[PDB]
């Protein structure tokens, strides 16, 4: 579980948002991508894998997660792919936060990263951003 | 803003 | 020191690369940005701050790190700015790794993230990627 | 490839 991630692709304002959820912590990373292609998903995954121990990703079967460029990035980074309502829980939570801050950002992409911040930093002892590093740190 | 289940959205905050 | 970062702006293949170095661990994040503007630096910083406890950034005095959009992002995220050869040590190390993998990537941007990966994952006990989370986890 | 101190670069690996 220290290295299991859920990745999903959702749409806001007629744009594409890539969402990665570290299932065990609820930590989120997200980005607005130019297009729903394997190329952009491979880039995102490569960045994700250089930050965190990414061992397995669960995605749906869209052409952007099964394409050739995604398969190669996962081979190179050493990530096994597989093809829950955890995704939907997070997409809804993220959309709600984006809606609440959107007026403070010239562009969607900025609002997305504001919402990711707000999500990862909020406490209830241990935010999701604190939980992910504690999970990993413990795994060493 | 409000983002709906379908891809559409509104500038108005309904919730 | 758990939250001190060095940010620099360097050039490869006639493009602009933003580099963030977590000084205490040597952990690196980097991205190829469309232009050397405050807007793109603010986006990068916002993403950085939603992942890690970013408290202080040290930059040079270029217009991309002092502009109005950067100042606002740091206010919003709660980051103090200040204006070593740690930057040069990392830029040289990163360029060397990028040079060695560039042929395996269609585009510079991919090679950059391959080099960041290689850098953060390499051991000597505790890679830089393991060190950063252990530093932070300990700080909780 | 080789990336030099100035912004220039070469496709050749000199080191």
């Amino acid at each position: 579980s220290p290295g299991i991630w859920q990745l999903d692709c959702t749409h806001l304002e007629g744009k594409v948002i890539l969402v990665a959820v570290h299932v065990a912590s609820g930590y989120i990373e997200a980005e607005v991508i130019p297009a729903e292609t394997g190329q952009e998903t491979a880039y995102f995954l490569l960045k994700l894998a250089g930050r965190w121990p990414v061992k397995t990703i669960h995605t749906d079967n869209g052409s952007n997660f099964t394409g050739a460029t995604v398969r190669a990035a996962c081979d190179w980074a050493g990530i096994k792919q597989e093809f829950q309502g955890v995704v939907e829980s997070m997409n809804k939570e993220l959309k709600k936060i984006i809606g609440q801050v959107r007026d403070q950002a010239e562009h969607l992409k900025t609002a997305v990263q504001m919402a990711v911040f707000i999500h990862n930093k909020k406490r209830k002892g241990y935010s999701a951003g604190e939980r992910i590093v504690d999970i990993i740190a413990t795994d060493i | 803003w409000s983002y709906f289940y379908d891809g559409s959205y509104s500038y108005y905050d309904y919730e």
